[PDB]
């Protein structure tokens, strides 16, 4: 499993999960205010 | 946050004056065949309008 988070400032949390650091292109998308 | 304000019916398929969550203009609201994502609320054109 390749999880993958952006942690940035107040504080946002933006994610994304695929199944498979190996080289690709996604983007991940806000879950979390 | 919104202010007190009542809420109404919304009508499909004919030239109206809208207000969502304080966004207002005038246009025809139709089905989108949009693929919006769970997190997003609205969608821009290349005019940066609603």
């Amino acid at each position: 499993n390749l999880r993958e988070f952006v942690f940035k400032n107040y504080f946002k949390i933006y994610s994304k999960h695929t199944p498979i650091l190996p080289q690709g292109f996604s983007a991940l998308e806000p879950l979390v205010d | 946050v919104c202010g007190p304000k009542k809420s109404t019916n919304l009508v499909k398929n004919k030239c109206v004056n809208f207000n969502f969550n304080g966004l207002t203009g005038t246009g025809v609201l139709t089905e989108s065949n949009k693929k919006f994502l769970p997190f997003q609320q609205f969608g821009r054109d290349i005019a940066d309008t609603t």
